[PDB]
RNA sequence: UGGCCAUGGAAGUCGGAAUCCGCUAAGGAGUGUGUAACAACUCACCUGCCGAAUCAACUAGCCCUGAAAAUGGAUGGCGCU
């Protein structure tokens, strides 16, 4: 039934400054801005506290599937804050039993050529979502590093190269190859 | 025994179980047997000699190899000694219906059974061991015409005699 | 051939999955019900058979 | 079940508290059932070992029972993976018996290193097997006629260092077990007085 | 504790009659994996952290799966949330 009220709080840290034009949070700090719109979620994004310390999200007269959004907005702002402060760092290790998936970034991070996958002549070119920047790591041999602020864009770009390197018309239990996400960490930990 | 073929002393033990008689299906030697100088048919005959005249209703066989001479012994299992102290002995081939008569008393005979346990059990003496071996019996069914379960609780004997 | 921790990482993505008994949908291994509206969230699931 | 048992557990701990005026709080830690049985067999005659929960948070009810103070000091120290050792002999002697028993228990991959672990120069005890597992990190190993021999006494892991996975597995194959401990002593109860392993 | 029946092997584990005690904090004469058979692994009782409800089995409403036909098509039509 209609729950008379639900809410939550999102305690912003003193480094970051968040601001909300209505229902369109914009979060800025060390690394950069991250806007996100929630016109489509239907909530009261109050912002309270001197020093602007916490973001509150009411949701009045919600039914079960309307009250399910409350936390997911709150959480999306949490990631947004993390992105601004620390920034996300997805690491993905290449795997093969023969053909050593030859990776090479191109423009800056943007492009990812993925040559010699399974001994295929086809060279996979994979763009990155605006903001994300791939880079071939050191201190680990067959391993990529995708860094960026907007987690959504990062993890999508990770998937983009994960599904790029897919095996068709074979026993995938046998043929375990491709560039898989190994670790979802941050650019700096504190 | 490590590099090629050398006996420095050889008092090597390995645990076989079951051995009423010779056994056609055997499986006595191989693997462990031939490498280590113990043969096959002679080792089976020596195993029959030790585990001959009781027990003929399953036995245990620790095999201490002294270079070529095996020393077979009967280390006691609780249910085996109960089946040894049954209404003997209709050995093999009828038989047949089956080996589960299980009305053979043993009141003070199980006192010897709890005594012959190789310490073990992490016990507070026979008071608790009496409860264990009085239930190990799948067949026996305790005294004259009793049950096992809760008659065990009211024991009035052999607390100080079993150490 | 292939580094063990690296292998188990690629298993996680390819082979550590539940499968729907109605519609063959490949599902995360924690799954109790299916994804698929086509089979009505069946719940008859089985694990994906391991390579011997 | 679990109402009569819970009452029976209260009766166990109170009777042990009434019988013995001295208790030894020991941390269980990464411990086996085989370890606990070995400790039971060693400390059979004198001591009685126990392993509890937040119904050891119940010494309060013993202290309530028209008699005891001093058990109020023991309430904060029932935290972590804790078990008791009730006994009547002595304190410093029992501490030495607990320290002397212990067990090997092979490498925990990821956890800290208590002492400077080494790899003595000796054969593994294998045929022509993977030397690449040993030489991946930084170890000098040769195939000196079949057996994989390590050619130098080298320190892999130092004090307060994290143990890697591949080096932990190689130590397990070699049967080298310096890691783990058995059980630790945090605090003591001796006829009212509290000590901290001293 | 190679428990008993079963030897073809089932020491918990193709099956079945059993089916209790000890230590117990507590572990079934065993849910499975797998083994010729073990092993090895996996599945209570209890803690450490976290911080109020949690969870099971039925039942009946709408909705959905179940639900495949041949000229292009019919809640009468347009449409409708
Ligand atoms: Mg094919
Ligand atoms: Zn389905």
């Amino acid at each position: 039934m209609k729950t008379i009220l639900s809410n939550q709080t999102v305690d912003i840290p003193e480094n970051v400054d968040i601001s909300l034009k209505g229902r369109t949070v914009i979060v800025k700090g060390p690394r950069g801005t991250l806007r996100r719109d929630f016109n489509h979620i239907n909530v009261e994004l109050s912002l309270l506290g001197k020093k602007k310390k916490r973001l509150r999200v009411d949701k009045w007269w919600g039914n079960r599937k309307e009250l399910a959004t409350v936390r997911t907005i709150c959480s999306h702002v949490q990631n947004m804050i993390k992105g601004v402060t620390l920034g996300f760092r997805y690491k993905m290790r290449s795997v093969y039993a023969h053909f050593p998936i030859n990776v090479v970034i191109q423009e800056n991070g943007s492009l990812v050529e993925i040559r010699n996958f399974l001994g295929e002549k086809y060279i996979r070119r994979v763009r990155m979502r605006p903001g994300v920047a791939c880079s071939v790591s050191q201190a680990q041999k067959d391993e990529l590093v995708l860094e960026g602020n907007d987690i959504e864009l990062v993890s999508n770009s990770a998937a983009l190269i994960q599904q790029a390197t897919t095996v068709k018309n074979k026993d995938i239990r046998k043929f375990l190859d491709g560039i898989y996400v190994s670790e979802k960490g941050t650019v700096q930990q504190a | 025994m490590p590099p090629k073929f050398d006996p420095n002393e050889i008092k090597v033990v390995y645990l076989r179980c079951t051995g009423g008689e010779v056994g056609a299906t055997s499986a006595l030697a191989p693997k462990i047997g031939p490498l280590g100088l113990s043969p096959k048919k002679v080792g089976d005959d020596i195993a029959k000699a030790t585990g001959d005249w009781k027990g003929l209703r399953i036995t245990v066989k620790l095999t201490i190899q002294n270079r070529q001479a095996q020393i077979e012994v009967v280390p006691s299992a609780s249910a085996l000694i109960i089946k040894a102290l049954k209404e003997p002995p209709r050995d093999r081939k009828k038989q047949k219906n089956i080996k589960h008569s299980g009305n053979i008393t043993f009141d003070e005979i199980v006192n010897i059974a709890r005594q012959m346990r190789h310490r073990s059990l992490a016990r507070e003496l026979s008071g608790t061991i009496k409860e264990i071996l009085g239930t190990a019996q799948s067949v026996g069914c305790n005294v004259d015409g009793r049950h096992p379960h809760d008659i065990i609780d009211d024991i009035n004997s052999g607390a100080v005699e079993c150490p | 051939i292939i580094e063990p921790s690296l292998r188990q990482l690629a298993q996680k993505y390819n082979c550590d999955k539940m499968i729907c008994r109605k519609c063959y949908a490949r599902l995360h291994p924690r799954a109790v019900n299916c994804r698929k509206k086509k089979c009505g969230h069946t719940n008859n699931l089985r694990p994906k058979k391991k390579v011997k | 079940d679990r109402a009569t048992w819970k009452s029976n557990y209260f009766l166990k701990i109170i009777q042990l508290l009434d019988d013995y005026p001295k208790c030894f709080i020991v941390g269980a830690d990464n411990v086996g059932s085989k370890q606990m049985q070995q400790i039971r067999m060693s400390l059979r005659g004198k001591a009685v070992v126990l392993m509890g929960k937040n119904t050891m948070m119940r010494k309060a009810i013993r202290g309530h029972l028209e008699n005891n103070p001093a058990l109020e000091k023991l309430l904060p120290h029932i935290r972590g993976n804790v078990g008791f050792v009730f006994t009547k002999e002595d304190l410093t002697e029992i501490r030495d018996m607990l320290l002397a028993n212990k067990v090997p228990a092979a490498a925990r991959a990821g956890a800290i290193a208590p002492c400077e672990v080494t790899v003595p120069a000796q054969n593994t005890g294998l045929g022509p097997e993977k030397t690449s597992f040993f030489q991946a990190l930084g170890i000098t190993t040769k195939i000196s006629r079949g057996t994989i021999e390590i050619l130098s006494d080298v320190q892999l892991i130092k004090t307060g260092d994290k143990v890697g996975a591949s080096e932990a597995t190689l130590l397990n194959m070699l049967n080298i077990s310096p890691f783990s401990f058995g059980l630790i002593i945090q605090q003591v109860f001796d006829n009212g007085s509290i000590y901290n392993p001293e």
